[PDB]
């Protein structure tokens, strides 16, 4: 085909020197970013046709009865779920004579960075869900709760973020936590100025860069979990469940033909006409998150979230708002921009408004708020999927 | 623990990528058409006729035909019976299980297949009356089977087999047909993967290896995989002989003769029929064409190419692979040299023979392992310490010369009177450890009739 | 299970598709014309004179004349027992079953069909005196069939056959007048004309196995079926011969003699007589021509073509096949060759009689099997484990070099006083076992006059 | 689909593929029907009832 082309290896500029005998390592390469989810959730056995999994659901009830009263009568109920594999997948392409050469060694090279961009690529569909196939069940980034670690770090995991799991009954089982994080552990002092997560003359790694415990949950950490103002999680991880059927393929071809363009605007290349070699890499992954609200995001400042509520075309009916418990009056479905912010600020604490905001239409509002905002629908007569969920800044 | 359905397709995946490599060595061997062997010079109708040479044939067959296993030594704990005692014995017991095997049929075709890929494996079973016929029930069942069906990963580290995958195809269907994965744990087999992939039979082994063992051709300790016989220098003489024997072949049908011109009288009156640009000019030999021969005529000719300038080149190759391979200058046919004396056969073998004796030892330190698995299937309990001591006994590769070795071994023996025992006397003449122990007997018929 | 009208019509489709497979090896070695062979430089009308050439019937036959089986080494269990005979011995047993059918020719035909072809198939039955054999009613019937009118399928799972199909034509009349079926437990044959298939007649047996053995003449393990022995390469060599051999007898028929011209005379000074364009010369030896021409009149002649500018590319082409092939130069180059010394014909024939010495195990291994099918037929009962262990015994492949053989046995027998018990004399002399049985008796008459 | 092969759809494919192409050869011989023009004649082309 020619030099240069931005899509297959020919003998191209960027291998230049690597004939020579000055030739060396690279004494400054990074080590791989495997990844963070695979290593926190329990891996579940998953074939291609997916799983079902079964929930019991039914309230059976007894009662307390006098002799001779007539016993009552109760019944159970149960529900299921399934759970259905997506696949990633790339192709690469070099020239025979490259494949033959191995020029640095850039095909072996190559298939490292394949299986890791993969890898980094499931993290970033199972947290920030960047491009989550549809069949994911939800996103970690898709929680109602927020906490802000900068002031004081135990403070902020252990009461003011501890506090708005408990309440909701989510046990708080481990704390994922990005590297850049250090530095407001090693900033977490005492009135005295003396640091709380370490000890004596300060020799050593604070506590949770250990990958100790904190408050009893272990601590994991790595390089890439902040995806934004947020910088980690913590909460239930037992929640968390995902599989890969089989395992990262690998096929080889000379002989296929491939399309460099699209499925609208064909470019074909013949992989046997100019001498090319190629390679096919896949694999299918599941995911499923039980309870999205079961993980607080964490965060330097003390940001505000934002929210999309949705009234799903109803017609007509009333529903309501609450905001870290607190509730709001009964809302008409279609009230204006204006009225949504009346029934926020009408709350009973904290809500100033100044920086409660409001900004969608009729029926479709979106709404930033300092706190855990939520939504009850009862009273409204249609639109049965009405919801309220996060959304992101852009 | 490792996912063995998982493993399965894994290992498909991984034994399909090494086909894409071996059909590349078996294009050299097979001499299928190669893109490197077209003659550049014939015209591009006349380059159908390919010119196979036939080199890499030539090379693996006079290895691996020199090739043969007559025995297996097993240094016992010292006693009466040093190496054997006849019956009952070390020795004996594999020799059985060598001999109802056939091994001395597939071995023979094994090495061939591990010169020509680079390697070829054995793989080690109780036999199972259930499904297999024709052997003999007690003894374990030894397979050898090439890298086009079957791949084994290695650890790199101890250098051993982590797992390996048998994968037969249904012939012309170009299928998989059926699949089995052996573990350190067990064997696992999928009887069917055509149509509906049918369940697994397992297998349970008490052993902690693997039941796959390689032969490989490795030729040097940095090369950590076994690598082909035909090697790359090999490669490019076979190939640079291919364009020169297929240019010559154009050269034969286009220009071996001159080509005959006339530059005198134009066509009309040459007589040359005006619609068809021809005339039968009618050649018998003594004929005299005579011509008007207007403005000077005169007749000339092309020369005929010389074949021999090619006829020289083709020596030059054939003297390079001789040099190469290092078989016998007459192998090539490269000069007319033949060795007429019993001591000239050694000198102009010498090369190829001990290349031999080389492939004997790699070769038999395989054979040996797959011994040591055999028994530690079969008997069960951890091996005799003298089976880490085993040594392959292998038939001397050099051409037999009878007479020589007969004369210079009675010289030495001198009726017992000499200076050898009458044991080495039968080792030096060659005969086998099988026709040793056997000869004893009519030794003992001879002495007891007097 | 599945009905044998099925199988008898899908295995006859498989059995004639196979016959455009075996075509293309059968114009090799009965050298008949094909396409690639033709000289191009031998115009269209000159084109019937095809030229053969030998090289795949000479390299087929040179293997094939050179080996025959001399008996079956059956070991005695509980110790080893040479010389046991008749009704004791499981060995002669074997040697009277191949010696009643006559396979002694039966096999070396035979072995060239599965060499030309790649295979060729066994088959054992009991007789049936209800057809008029002339074979003793108590013997194996063991016949053998070439892939043209015998097919079997095979498991690639396991390599023993599944069902085989037996298919005979009217000769020249090339449509089937009978066929039989192979089942695991039963063998059935039909019978046409009309086009009516006759009702199957049929005989079971108590078998597991198809009683049909493959002769594979096996390259490799990787090879399922084996393949010709006129190998690609020397196909190639064959067919660039003939060219040659095409453009050398084209132009020996026109070039190799001068053509002579004259230019600048005028027809009519000449007196070529317009009618017919060639007056009539004498040339009775020495006479001078005087006839006349203009100013520029001259006489000129192309040359011959040196027809010895072939003879150096087909001198070439014999250095390439007696290579590619196996066999002694003197075979193919018939060109100053001197194989005039006992150890010299050892060097020059080593590469052939090493070839088939291999050739030999390959057949061994299917006649070994084939054996085991006859005895398990005949006695009915499970095969004694002895026979699992035995090998077919081979005729030496090199040329009898009696007198070399002789002065070097007597050095080492030394009147009884030397190195090897009376019966490796024997067996060095290279006396078959059948006729070693016969020297005990006049060594024994001869004991008695001392 | 090749690797779950459901109700053995690939293998069944085959057979339903082989009977289609055997019933292509009667029609073409006893009809016509769509013969390709290297097929010379056909049984319902007689002249005679």
């Amino acid at each position: 085909s020619a030099d240069h082309s931005q899509i297959a290896q020919t003998k191209d500029t960027m291998f230049t020197g690597y004939l020579d005998p000055v030739q060396a390592k690279d004494y400054f390469a990074e080590a791989e970013k495997t990844s963070i989810v695979q290593r926190v959730a329990q891996k579940i056995p998953m074939g291609a046709t997916g799983i079902v999994i079964p929930h019991w659901t039914g309230d059976v009830s007894a009662q307390w009865i006098g002799e001779g009263d007539m016993k009552p009568i109760t019944k159970g109920n149960m529900t299921k779920r399934d759970v259905h594999p997506a696949k990633i997948a790339t192709i690469f392409v070099a020239s025979a004579e490259t494949v033959r050469a191995n020029p640095a060694n850039y095909l072996g090279t190559m298939r490292t960075k394949v299986a890791t961009a993969i890898a980094m690529a499931f993290d970033n569909a199972a947290l920030h869900g960047t491009n989550a196939p549809s069949a994911f069940q939800g996103y970690l980034d898709q929680s109602n709760k927020t906490q802000s670690i900068s002031p004081n770090a135990y403070q902020g995991l252990g009461v003011s973020g501890l506090t708005k799991l408990v309440t909701d009954g989510k046990k708080w089982t481990h704390t994922l936590l990005d590297d850049t994080v250090e530095p407001v552990l090693n900033g977490s002092v005492d009135a005295n100025g003396r640091p709380l997560f370490v000890e004596s003359t300060y020799e050593s790694l604070t506590t949770p860069f250990r990958e100790g415990r904190i408050l009893g949950r272990p601590t994991i950490l790595s390089d890439h979990v902040a995806e934004g103002d947020v910088v980690g999680y913590a909460g239930d991880f037992s929640q968390i469940i995902w599989g890969q059927v089989g395992g990262l393929s690998f096929d080889v071809t000379d002989q296929a033909t491939l399309n460099l363009g699209s499925q609208e605007s064909p470019n074909f290349v013949s992989l046997w006409q100019h001498n090319l070699v190629a390679v096919r890499v896949e694999a299918e992954y599941g995911l499923l998150i039980n309870d999205v609200n079961a993980f607080v995001k964490l965060t330097f400042d003390p940001v505000l979230t934002t929210y999309a509520l949705d009234l799903d075309g109803a017609s007509a009916g009333n529903f309501t708002l609450s905001l870290d418990g607190k509730t709001s009056a009964n809302i008409a479905y279609n009230a204006s921009t204006a009225t949504v912010k009346s029934a926020i600020v009408a709350i009973d604490d904290g809500v100033s408004a100044d920086d409660v905001t409001v900004t969608g239409s009729a029926g479709d509002y979106t709404i930033t708020v300092p706190g855990t905002l939520t939504a009850d629908f009862s009273g409204l007569t249609d639109g049965e999927g009405a919801s309220i969920s996060v959304v992101s800044v852009g | 623990s490792i996912d063995p359905e998982k493993l399965r397709d894994q290992l498909l995946d991984a034994f399909e990528n090494k086909q894409n490599e071996l059909k590349s060595s078996k294009a050299y061997y097979d001499a299928e058409r190669r893109p490197d062997a077209i003659g550049l010079a014939v015209p591009l109708d006349m380059r159908k006729y390919l010119a196979h040479v036939g080199y890499p044939r030539t090379y693996v067959d006079a290895i691996a035909e020199r090739q043969e296993l007559e025995g297996f030594r097993i240094p016992s704990a010292n006693g009466e019976e040093p190496e054997s005692g006849g019956e009952n014995d070390p020795a004996s017991e594999l020799w059985d299980w060598w001999q109802a095997n056939n091994l001395d049929i597939e071995a023979t075709l094994g090495h061939t297949d591990a010169l020509i890929y680079g390697t070829a494996y054995i793989t080690i079973s109780m036999p199972d009356p259930e499904v297999d016929f024709d052997v003999d029930p007690e003894v374990p069942l030894i397979r050898v089977e090439p890298p086009t069906a079957l791949y084994a990963e290695v650890d790199p580290r101890t250098r051993k087999v982590l797992y390996a995958i048998r994968a037969i195809y249904g012939a012309d269907g170009n299928e998989i047909v059926s699949a089995t994965l052996y573990l350190p744990d067990t064997t696992m087999t999928w009887l069917r993967a055509e149509g509906e992939w049918e369940a697994p039979t397992s297998t349970p082994h008490g052993l902690e290896m693997v039941p796959v063992i390689p032969i490989s051709n490795r030729t040097r300790l940095s090369d950590l995989y076994g690598t082909s016989e035909i090697s790359p220098e090999l490669r490019s003489v076979t190939d640079a002989a291919a364009q020169i024997l297929m240019n010559m072949q154009g050269t034969a049908n286009l220009m071996a003769i001159p080509q005959r011109l006339i530059f005198g009288a134009k066509p009309e009156e040459l007589g040359i029929n005006a619609e068809t640009g021809q005339r039968m000019f009618d050649a018998y030999m003594a004929r005299i064409l005579a011509f008007e021969g207007g403005e000077g005529a005169h007749a000339e000719q092309f020369s005929a190419a010389e074949l021999r300038n090619f006829v020289d080149a083709l020596d030059a190759l054939d003297r390079k692979a001789a040099s190469y391979s290092g078989l016998p200058p007459q192998y090539l046919s490269s000069s007319s040299d033949n060795p007429a004396s019993a001591e000239a056969i050694k000198a102009a073998e010498s090369r190829l023979v001990k290349k031999v004796e080389r492939k004997n030892k790699i070769f038999g330190g395989a054979w040996e392992q797959a011994m040591r698995l055999a028994y530690k299937m079969v008997k069960g309990g951890d091996i005799p310490t003298e089976y880490y001591r085993m040594e392959t006994v292998w038939r001397d590769p050099s051409t037999p010369t009878y007479a020589a070795k007969a004369d210079a071994a009675a010289k030495l023996f001198a009726n017992g009177a000499g200076l050898i025992p009458r044991e080495r006397g039968w080792v030096d003449m060659g005969y086998t450890i099988v026709e040793r122990e056997q000869m004893r007997q009519w030794l003992e018929q001879d002495q007891k009739q007097g």
